[PDB]
């Protein structure tokens, strides 16, 4: 039923429907081409019918309204967003190298120097968004985004939200984060301690090779969330086995804020290379 | 499994494991879940005698991953030279285009490995492809 051309009525500018990326959630992913300019963009298509109402709707609106309000080297690039009676489109920066997902299926742990400089770039674009005011509240592997020089786009706004006053406690989430921060399992709230959670599961998934908590039964994970019950190998060298325990503790405040954790011996010592090769997306450097 | 252990032996370079899977009906088309084929991860690990194993068991030259790699790809950007014209031999696209429109040449080019960019220009790699 997707239209074979995309026709931004706001903007005037029309695009050409190319190659499938991938579904995901309620939307489908193509390239897209500016038929003027040759371009080439991520085109996100959301059917409206999908739009039906509550946390999916204004989780698209929500969505765009905070997505398009940002601009950063390590955040997906925002084009725009435009509408027909079916489909809701937008327009985005087309990250060309996938994911750190599909990163981890093929090479499980990295070496220390590639997980150094994913999380560098990680942590920067996190950053930002904290400063902007922005929580992300669903940092995972599969929205941590690569071009074509490797570069880290954080994009999936979806489970964003903007504290809009000092000292706000988020009560709610538009859906269910994939590393559930402890704070999100009580009844306390949450601020944004719980990107630097997610940012030390991710840290601990790219040097372990396997995530710190997920068990084969969700009560057990949670549990163990709650009760910080994790184990970080011995091979895992002491200054990043020493910033995972800093950013996985039970108590949002006691983790380092975005900005010590950018400032950690972890990233201010250790090799960080000008470089990664491409043939890292498969097979170890 | 017969699937599953062709692609773990193809990347292991287990070369005995390889045929006796194969002799057994094993998929020399399996896929894994970023798209590799037994070919790919053996090219990609330089295990040269089971890339012709594999071709010439029929192993689909221009299988694509998630990235669009062919096994061609994976050989240019290692550097693996023997590789690379094994699967030229069989046909592969000297051309083939990742999903960053790159064909084998760029690949290489790239990572420096220049003799592998003097064959694929042999077998008639477009430089303006």
């Amino acid at each position: 039923e997707i239209p074979e051309v995309l026709v931004d009525p706001r903007s005037r500018r029309r695009y050409v429907r190319g190659r499938f990326l991938g579904k995901g959630g309620f939307a489908k992913c193509f390239e897209i081409s500016d038929a003027d300019t040759k371009e080439v963009f991520a085109g996100k298509i959301v059917p409206k019918s999908l739009l039906l109402k509550p946390h999916q709707r204004e989780k698209m609106s929500m969505e765009i309204s905070i997505h398009r309000s940002l601009a950063h080297q390590h955040v997906v690039g925002f084009h725009g967003f435009f509408e027909d009676n079916d489909f809701v489109f937008v327009v985005l920066e087309l990250c060309r190298r996938r994911s750190l997902l599909e990163l981890h299926k093929r090479r499980k742990a990295l070496t220390e120097p590639e997980a150094r400089y994913y999380l560098r770039q990680i942590v920067l674009g996190c950053q930002y968004l904290h400063r902007n005011r922005v929580i992300h509240r669903d940092l995972k592997l599969g929205n941590l985004f690569l071009n074509e020089d490797l570069e880290v786009k954080i994009g999936d706004f979806g489970l964003a939200t903007k504290v809009e006053y000092d000292g706000e406690r988020k009560k709610t989430l538009c859906g269910t984060p994939n590393y559930i921060a402890p704070e999100v399992l009580s009844k306390k709230g949450h601020s944004f301690e719980v990107d630097v959670w997610s940012i030390g599961c991710i840290m601990y998934t790219l040097l372990v090779g396997k995530p710190p908590f997920e068990t084969s039964c969700l009560k057990e994970t949670y549990l163990r969330i709650k009760k910080n019950e994790y184990s970080i190998p011995k091979h895992i060298n002491p200054v990043a086995a020493s910033l995972i325990q800093k950013m996985l503790q039970t108590d949002p405040t006691a983790r380092p804020t975005i900005n010590e954790l950018l400032n950690d011996e972890f990233f201010t010592s250790g090799y960080i290379p000008a470089r990664l090769p491409i043939t890292c997306l498969t097979i170890p450097p | 499994d017969l699937g599953k252990k062709l692609l773990e032996a193809a990347r292991a370079g287990q070369d005995d494991e390889v045929r006796i899977l194969i002799a057994n009906g094993a998929d020399v088309n399996a896929v894994d879940n970023t798209g590799l084929t037994p070919l790919h991860l053996a090219a990609v690990s330089g295990h040269l005698e089971i890339v012709e194993v594999l071709l010439k068991h029929g192993a689909d030259v221009d299988a694509a991953d998630v990235y669009g790699f062919t096994p061609l790809h994976l050989a240019a950007m290692t550097g693996h030279l023997e590789i690379v014209e094994v699967l030229l031999k069989y046909g592969a696209d000297v051309n083939a285009f990742d999903m960053t429109g790159s064909t084998p040449l760029h690949l290489a080019a790239d990572e420096g490995h220049l003799e592998i960019v003097e064959v694929l220009l042999k077998y008639g790699a477009d430089v303006n492809a």
